[PDB]
């Protein structure tokens, strides 16, 4: 029922991938870095009723 | 494309599948062959291993044993 | 015959390896009835609120309020000052920050006597 | 073994209700009563940022020194300056182990 | 909080719990989204010793 | 700067003779007006401080905290309205005119040119946050957490005011702008250690330091929620302001003395995270969070350098915002469900998902997720340190780790999971709940885009 | 690889149970490395934070 | 789409097949209110298999204590019916 | 859609493993009373399957008869 | 591999060290030798910007390899000879490390057996 | 999950559950069918072969044997169906149910669309407030002085009763709500 | 890599897709010809996995091999490096024997 939010989390996780590839400066890869770990937790959680996803 | 459940029987199959299935495994076949014949280079290596045991001490220039 | 299995803290006995199940009395069923009729009362208690079609709000737990109340507001007025609680508290009180204490104050003099005999790479070390 | 005639009679009386609800669940036709051009994706989603990024690049950061630099190309042994016109000598005669 | 039987009919499914009955003094730390202490096929102290 | 003072001893009257409907609509409409008003003060020089007149001066330093107070004054009124429904009359005036007085504290207390009327109004300050705690909260601690909250201040700050009149008999001045221009060294005595001493503890404790912060949990938790904004948002920034203010005249004694509190303040800072994980009250979590953060604010003072000072004004500034959006997120629920513990209430995700967003967005800003302005001050923080000493990153690394579980370990407890099943008066969100936690983290992001006008004037 | 491993799952095949040796038990619980460091580390961590910190 | 809308009908279908392959029962004697203790002479370990083969039909798990009380192939349709959600 | 079960008096344990495995067992005396409803797998269509080294070589012929004209081809181009 | 088994368990004393190595003077056994040449000035490979570590000796084979490339960019498989040459001197160069190794590990076991015969006739 | 269970599982309850996890766990270690079928015949030779123990304490003893053989011989990674509680679609769908009360939140504007369903919920709402306290006397009366020992619910019995404690039970939001 | 772990992985999905949200491989019978196309697909990629000359994983991971091969490197390392090589195919080959090969064994509704 939330596919939009799904592509839409997709999308976002793959920006966050492009600063971190293209960044020039530690601080925008760091800004990259942890936009890819959040978007991994949030997409690891996907179903977040389930106790294993949160965990 | 609809396809019903068959309950213990062979899944129905589609001519586009199968055709599909065979036509990429031929052409990975036939690159393959078309690569090795054409660049066994990289399999078989370029260039002979040379023997160091058959270098003569003249070449090499180690005294014999005197000086 | 196979290899023993031997339960730890973080990996417990199973049930069905358990030797007191085995060995059954008929007080240890009178026990299981017993717990059995005190679960099945509490959840009738819980059940009819659970189910009243004019209950609005959140049921009150009183096992979550006493939880909370043991962790939190009960502890100091049955804290008593012994061996073992005076020796825990000095230790994991003082100990800390003595030994970071320690070891932040000979870094600190490392460095600066470093810095006093002119040998410790400062170039390009503008910002601070 | 089994079920009991009171247990029986409660899953069968539970069951029918369930039923009724799942059944009650279902729409008719007409429940959502709801109240009261080929190529211009190729527009609004490459054509206008690419310009928008080109004006930006070209006359706003072009306009500060040092912020868009370029490593140098390679020079190879003849080859012709494009500004000076200056050609590059070849390369000290090879030996030519053929 | 793992240990205890998933097929039972708790009041709390996600934190298997009943209404009423005592809580663990360490509850917290056995949400199951934490440590768990079920049993496991190969005994502590040997799967310990083929780690290490 | 009297166009900031006057206008809120008019909002004094103004609320206490408006109609009986309309106090809320008019103190926040004009307390809007008074915060962008305010707004003008962040044109900051490079040099020196905007020198009003012999009495009042504005820093780069102290600009950013009205602006703070001044923002947080509706958002107070918008939170207190809910609750504040059954009061009387002239009691809702009481409490609008005890949250005024203490914005036109601050208001003076910020900007005092002198030591000692920066004393007399960081005092007076206690009496209305006192009077809200004690008179309009919740439960019977509260009175136990007012007095913790009033004697654990003056006896770290009364022995201040002696040290400030010895000062003034031997300096010839307190004004901060001759002191300093005339500073001197401090020797190495006795007299001098315990000069040193009375100076600082009262902004230790203001702080908290860690071992001195016991009242901070009481007072936090049994304060209404204007009081809770208010007390973590603006009244802890008092002690670092103080302190950034006192340590001029403190070198070079501070070298040596900052020792056993650096030592307190990193050590509480991983005690504090870590007592963060294992909480039931929600409102105690934001509370020690508030703690460990102002450690951090505290090591970057004692160490006394550029960008530590850089990093404790941003850091001052984002987690104020911070923890009021917490706190006003916690209180909504507890609003809902009469009820602070954290696992009664669970999988609200379900039932309010823009709320989930923005607890969501309010956890993020917590464990400091770049490029917020949170991240800044503590990346600044932890730089400082290192160079200060490279074992620091060690400590600093593990409260990087421990902050992130807690954080995310609230969130998970609350949004995630299956709803309580008993639960069933969990109404949809207001829009005033949604509009407050609106303006509660927009400006985040928007300084964010401009961060230079938080970093203080070591910038 | 591909000659052992195609021998070892034919052998599958054959009418024959034996109980796994200790090897193929470390192999499929991964070294038991979940099992120890996420368990032993978080109880100690958490168990000292209430313990110790709060209380 | 996904898997088509399991009906009651298709239920004691599969359940009467499932049950007429088995070589300790009669496939005529067979109707849906047989019963398997009395009526077909089996005992407690060829209901437990029976049950394993209807886990093993519809893909899904039956706990134990409720699965001692099935005792008939009717209770069985019924019971798959109440935890699919099967109305029709 | 609607479509009905296929007989079960077809399923038999003739000409499959479950045979062999009905003679042992009946060699120690015991039986196994559920073949007939494993032999749906091995009855219908599932009858056969290729090896691994079959699998691997799947389109093999014709991917070799391309890679042969193409290389007579390109042997009777070079003339040019 | 066997040298490293020869090494590892045999006599390390008349084996190679890849660190420290040659330890014999380059014109010890030789009369003369030629001192080895470059066709690539510093000038040329500074522009080129080949690499630090691709400035051997064979560097002129991959100057040109780059420069047809360059040339010939579409066609991707146009740069097959001069490729050749590049691995050809490539190989060369190993070949001729693979000659110094050798030349050192028969010089070290000759140099030590004629000391230790010289040590036991003398102590005769 | 549905029924209620007892105080005490019985040596034959305790038998059968061993039975099914053993031939579980074998069917776990022999992946083809043919060899399950025969181990599994062989498995049910060996739990037959002790079923006419007259003496419970030596049967004790066989279970005991038994289960400690079983715990050593166990698979470390048996076979759970997908929606099993350790399953990878165990809690998949709980994210997806709602509750019935919530729909008693939604604006007037939003309940314009949906007329009958509405009025069906109405009529149901109306249902469960009759018979409510009919249930609750009920609950009264069949209930021992002593409190309740078990958790079963009696049934319906007079005229046009309904089971007490019924509603959250047939009004589940369902197995795949969304 | 990116290119055959992804298309390995879009395989695996479909076959789960496939036998309603089954990941087990135990119970994943004879797919060789009930899924032609995802069969070819994941032959393909287990080759390149597996470094299969010619093919996208031949001219990285045998260039790789090569190159640990004759450094001045940890002995101890090169060896790790040639037994997980092994074991690679090892697990390829698990996957496709597993997964493809054989008879039947998911719930007959098919
Ligand atoms: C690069 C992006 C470009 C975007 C361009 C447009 C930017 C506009 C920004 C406006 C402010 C953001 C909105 C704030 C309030 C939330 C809005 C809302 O209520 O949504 C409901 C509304 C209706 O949805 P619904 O159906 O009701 O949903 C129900 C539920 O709420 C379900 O809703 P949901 O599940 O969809 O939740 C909403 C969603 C989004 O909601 C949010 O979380 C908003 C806040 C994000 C987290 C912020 C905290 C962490 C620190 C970030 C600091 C960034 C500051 C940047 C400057 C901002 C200045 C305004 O949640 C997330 O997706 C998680 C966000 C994780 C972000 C990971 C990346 C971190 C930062 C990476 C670097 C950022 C700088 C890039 C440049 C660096 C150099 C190249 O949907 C939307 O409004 C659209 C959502 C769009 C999501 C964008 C998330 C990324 C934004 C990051 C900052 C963008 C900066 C823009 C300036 C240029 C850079
Ligand atoms: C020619 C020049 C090159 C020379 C190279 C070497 C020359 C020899 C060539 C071949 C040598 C190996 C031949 C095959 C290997 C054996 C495979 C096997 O499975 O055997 C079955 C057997 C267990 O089978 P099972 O449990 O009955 O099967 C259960 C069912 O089948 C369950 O069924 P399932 O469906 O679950 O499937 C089970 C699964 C897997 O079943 C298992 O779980 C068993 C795992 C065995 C695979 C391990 C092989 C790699 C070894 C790496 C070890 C690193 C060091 C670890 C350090 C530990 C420190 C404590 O089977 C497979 O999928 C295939 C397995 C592997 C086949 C592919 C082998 C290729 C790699 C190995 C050969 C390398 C060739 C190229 C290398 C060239 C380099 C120059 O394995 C063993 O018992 C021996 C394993 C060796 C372990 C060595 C560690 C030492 C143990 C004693 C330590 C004593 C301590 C003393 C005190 C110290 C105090 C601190
Ligand atoms: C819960 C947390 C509460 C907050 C804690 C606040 C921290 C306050 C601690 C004060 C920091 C240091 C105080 C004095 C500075 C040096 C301390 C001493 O250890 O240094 C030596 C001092 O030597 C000995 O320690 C003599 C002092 C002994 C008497 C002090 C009492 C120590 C016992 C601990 C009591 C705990 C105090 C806090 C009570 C709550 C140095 O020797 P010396 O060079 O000669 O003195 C330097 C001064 N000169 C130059 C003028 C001569
Ligand atoms: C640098 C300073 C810190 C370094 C780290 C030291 C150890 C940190 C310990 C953290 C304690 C946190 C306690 C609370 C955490 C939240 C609770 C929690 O995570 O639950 C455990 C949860 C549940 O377990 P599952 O296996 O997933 O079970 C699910 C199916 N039932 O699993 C976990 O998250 C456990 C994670 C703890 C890992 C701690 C051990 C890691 C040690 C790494 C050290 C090695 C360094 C590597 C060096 C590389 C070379 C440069
Ligand atoms: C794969 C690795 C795991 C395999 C290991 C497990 C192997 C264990 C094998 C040995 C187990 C036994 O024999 S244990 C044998 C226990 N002996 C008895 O129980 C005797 C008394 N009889 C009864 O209790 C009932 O008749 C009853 C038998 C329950 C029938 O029940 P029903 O007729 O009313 O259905």
């Amino acid at each position: 029922p939330f596919i939009n939010r799904f592509f839409k989390y997709l999308l976002l996780f793959l920006i966050t991938m492009m600063i971190l590839v293209t960044a020039n400066n530690l601080f925008q890869l760091f800004i990259g870095w942890e936009g890819v770990g959040i978007m991994s937790f949030l997409l690891i959680g996907w179903w977040h009723g389930r106790t294993d996803a949160n965990t | 494309v609809h396809i019903e459940p068959r309950y213990r029987q062979f899944p129905q199959l589609t001519r586009s599948q199968l055709i599909q299935a065979e036509f990429f495994s031929a052409t990975m076949w036939f690159w393959i062959l078309w690569r090795f014949w054409h660049d066994s280079d990289a399999v078989l290596g370029h260039f002979p291993y040379p023997d160091p045991s058959q270098w003569t001490d003249e070449e090499l220039g180690i005294l014999p044993d005197d000086e | 015959s196979f290899p023993k299995y031997k339960p730890s803290r973080l990996a417990t006995l199973p049930a069905t390896l358990d030797p007191a199940e085995y060995d059954i009395s008929p007080e240890t069923r009178k026990a299981q009835a017993e717990r059995l009729a005190i679960r099945s009362r509490l959840k009738r208690e819980y059940l009819l609120q659970y189910n009243d079609p004019n209950r609005l709000g959140v049921i009150e737990d009183p096992a979550l309020i006493r939880w909370t109340y043991a962790r939190s507001a009960n502890i100091y007025p049955n804290f008593r000052p012994t061996p073992k609680t005076s020796l825990l508290g000095a230790l994991f009180g003082i100990g800390p920050l003595f030994f970071w204490y320690y070891v932040f104050k000979t870094d600190r003099d490392k460095k600066e006597k470093l810095i006093q005999e002119g040998k410790l790479d400062q170039t390009f070390n503008i910002s601070y | 073994s089994g079920y009991t005639p009171d247990e029986k009679l409660r899953l069968q009386q539970l069951r029918e209700l369930r039923r009724r609800w799942l059944k009650d669940q279902e729409l008719s036709p007409r429940e959502p009563v709801l109240p009261p051009r080929h190529s211009i994706f190729a527009v609004t989603h490459v054509l206008i940022p690419v310009w928008i990024i080109h004006y930006y690049l070209k006359y706003h950061v072009t306009a500060k020194p040092y912020t868009v630099v370029e490593r140098k190309p390679r020079i190879f042994p003849g080859d012709t300056i494009l500004e000076t016109g200056e050609v590059i000598p070849l390369m000290k005669e090879f030996p030519d182990q053929h | 909080q793992q240990e205890r039987d998933p097929w039972y009919d708790w009041d709390h499914p996600d934190l298997r719990l009943n209404w009423g009955e005592p809580i663990h003094w360490d509850l917290d730390m056995y949400i199951r989204n934490r440590v768990d202490t079920s049993p496991t096929p190969v005994s502590w102290n040997t799967m310990c010793k083929h780690l290490f | 700067m009297l166009k900031i003072i006057i206008p809120t001893t008019m909002l004094l009257p103004m609320t206490w003779m408006s109609k009986h409907n309309m106090i809320w609509i008019n103190a926040t409409v004009h307390s809007l007006l008074i915060s962008l008003i305010s707004l003008s003060l962040l044109n900051q020089l490079g040099e020196n401080s905007l020198n009003f007149s012999l009495t009042f001066f504005s820093d780069s330093l102290s600009a950013p905290l009205l602006v703070l107070t001044t923002w947080l004054l509706p958002l107070m009124l918008m939170a207190s309205q809910s609750h504040l429904s059954k009061e009387t009359t002239t009691r809702k005036k009481l409490y609008i005119t005890m949250l005024i007085l203490l914005q036109l504290f601050l208001i003076m207390t910020f900007t005092a040119t002198e030591l000692i009327l920066f004393y007399i109004l960081f005092e007076a300050t206690l009496v209305p946050t006192l009077i809200i705690i004690t008179r309009w909260g919740n439960q019977t601690e509260r009175l136990n957490a007012g007095l913790y909250f009033l004697f654990y201040t003056l006896a770290g700050s009364l022995p201040l005011l002696v040290a400030l009149v010895y000062i003034q008999n031997t300096t010839g001045s307190l004004n901060f702008l001759i002191i300093h221009y005339w500073s001197h060294p401090l020797s190495n005595s006795w007299s001098n250690i315990f000069m040193w001493l009375a100076c600082i503890m009262a902004f230790m404790v203001k702080m908290p330091l860690y071992g001195l912060h016991l009242w901070l949990p009481k007072a936090h938790v049994e304060a209404p929620i204007a009081g809770s904004m208010v007390l973590a948002a603006v009244l802890l920034k008092l002690g670092g302001y103080g302190m950034m203010r006192i340590t001029t005249i403190l070198n070079p004694l501070t070298n040596y003395m900052a020792y056993p509190f650096l030592m307190l303040s990193m050590w509480g800072m991983i005690m504090t995270s870590s007592i963060c994980l294992r909480q039931t009250d929600l409102k105690s979590l934001i509370a020690y969070s508030s703690v460990s953060h102002m450690a951090l604010v505290i090591v970057a003072i004692m160490i006394q350098t550029p960008w530590s000072f850089m990093g404790a004004t941003a850091l001052m500034i984002a987690h104020g915002l911070t923890s009021s959006m917490l706190f006003c997120l916690a209180n909504t629920n507890y609003e809902r469900v009469h009820s602070r513990t954290m696992i009664l209430a669970r999988g609200l995700q379900t039932l309010l998902p823009l709320m989930a967003t923005w607890w969501l967005v309010a956890s993020l800003t917590n464990l400091a997720l770049p490029p917020s302005i949170n991240l800044i001050g503590e990346l600044f923080i932890i730089t400082a340190s290192f160079s200060w000493s490279n074992i620091t990153i060690i400590l600093m690394g593990m409260n990087m780790m421990i902050t992130a579980l807690y954080s995310l370990y609230m969130l998970i407890t609350t949004q995630r999971g299956k709803y309580t099943h008993h639960i069933n008066n969990i109404k949809p969100s207001f829009t005033r709940e949604n509009a407050l936690m609106a303006l509660h983290i927009l400006p985040l992001l928007l300084l964010t885009l401009n961060p230079k006008m938080i970093l203080g004037p070591l910038y | 690889g591909f000659m052992l491993a195609l021998e070892l799952n034919n052998t599958t095949y054959y009418l024959k149970f034996k109980y796994p040796s200790q090897t193929y038990k470390f192999s499929n619980m991964l070294g038991y490395y979940p099992s120890i460091m996420h368990r032993l580390p978080t109880y100690h961590n958490l168990s000292m934070s209430q313990k110790s910190a709060s209380s | 789409s996904d898997a088509p809308p399991l009906t009651l009908e298709a239920i004691k279908d599969r359940v009467l097949y499932v049950l007429k392959l088995y070589d300790k029962i009669d496939p005529e004697k067979l109707s849906v209110n047989s019963h398997f203790m009395k009526d077909l002479g089996l005992d407690s370990l060829d209901q437990v298999e029976i049950i394993m083969a209807m886990e093993d039909e519809f893909g899904f798990e039956i706990p134990d204590i409720d699965a001692e009380k099935l005792m008939c192939p009717q209770e069985i349709v019924d019971y798959i019916a109440d935890k699919k959600d099967v109305y029709e | 859609s609607k479509m009905e079960l296929p007989d079960y008096k077809q399923w038999k344990i003739e000409g499959t493993p479950l045979e062999t495995v009905q003679e042992k067992l009946a060699a120690r005396g015991l039986r196994d009373p559920w073949g007939r409803n494993e032999a749906w797998r091995y009855s219908g269509g599932f009858a056969n399957n290729v090896s691994f080294v079959g699998a691997l070589l799947k389109g093999f012929k014709w991917g070799f008869a391309a890679f042969v004209v193409a290389v007579g081809a390109e042997y009777y181009l070079e003339s040019q | 591999g066997a040298h490293l088994a020869r090494r590892y368990l045999g006599d390390a004393s008349k084996e190679p060290d890849p660190l420290r190595m040659p330890t014999f003077p380059p014109d010890y056994g030789f009369p003369e030798r030629k001192e080895r040449e470059m066709v690539a000035t510093q000038q040329e490979m500074n522009d080129a910007q080949l690499m630090l570590q691709q400035r051997d000796y064979c560097a002129h084979y991959l100057i040109q390899l780059l420069k047809c490339k360059r040339d010939s960019f579409p066609n991707f498989l146009a740069c097959k000879h001069e490729q050749h040459d590049w691995d050809y001197c490539e190989h060369l160069d190993y070949v001729k490390r693979m000659k110094e190794f050798e030349r050192e590990r028969r010089l070290l076991q000759r140099k030590k057996r004629r000391e230790q015969r010289e040590a036991e006739m003398a102590r005769g | 999950a549905f029924s209620a269970p007892a105080a005490y599982l019985t040596h034959q309850q305790k038998v059968l559950r061993l039975y099914k996890r053993a031939l579980r766990h074998l069917e776990s270690w022999c992946v083809h069918r043919d060899k399950y079928r025969y181990f599994a015949c062989l498995m049910r030779a060996r739990f037959d072969e002790h079923k006419n123990e007259k003496d419970m304490v030596k049967a004790t003893q066989l279970l005991r044997q038994a289960e400690e053989e079983f715990w050593y011989g166990q698979h470390p990674q048996p076979y759970i169906f997908p929606e099993s509680p350790g399953g990878t679609s165990y809690e998949r769908y709980e994210c997806y149910k709602v509750p019935e009360w919530c729909l008693d939140d939604w604006h007037p504007s939003e309940k314009a669309m949906y007329p009958d369903y509405f009025a069906k919920r109405e009529q149901w709402k109306r249902l469960r407030r009759e018979s409510w306290e009919r249930e609750v006397k009920q609950l009264q009366e069949e209930t021992p002085p002593g409190g309740p020992r078990t958790e079963a619910l009696p049934p319906a019995r007079k005229e046009g009763d309904l089971p007490p404690l019924w509603w959250h039970i047939v009004t589940r939001p369902r197995e795949r709500p969304m | 890599h990116a290119f055959f772990k992804a298309m390995l992985f879009m395989c695996s999905g479909s076959i789960i897709h496939s036998l309603n949200d089954e990941q087990d491989i135990r119970k994943m019978g004879g797919l060789y010809k009930a899924m032609p196309f995802t069969t070819t697909a994941l032959i393909i990629g287990s080759l390149a996995l597996t470094g299969m000359p010619y093919l996208t994983g031949f001219y990285s991971k045998d260039l790789i091999i090569e190159a640990v091969n004759m450094s001045y490197t940890n002995a101890w390392a090169l060896l790790m490096t040639l037994i997980a090589t092994s074991l690679t195919a090892a697990y390829s080959t698990r996957i496709i024997f597993f997964a493809f090969l054989g008879k039947p064994r998911f719930p007959p509704l098919v």
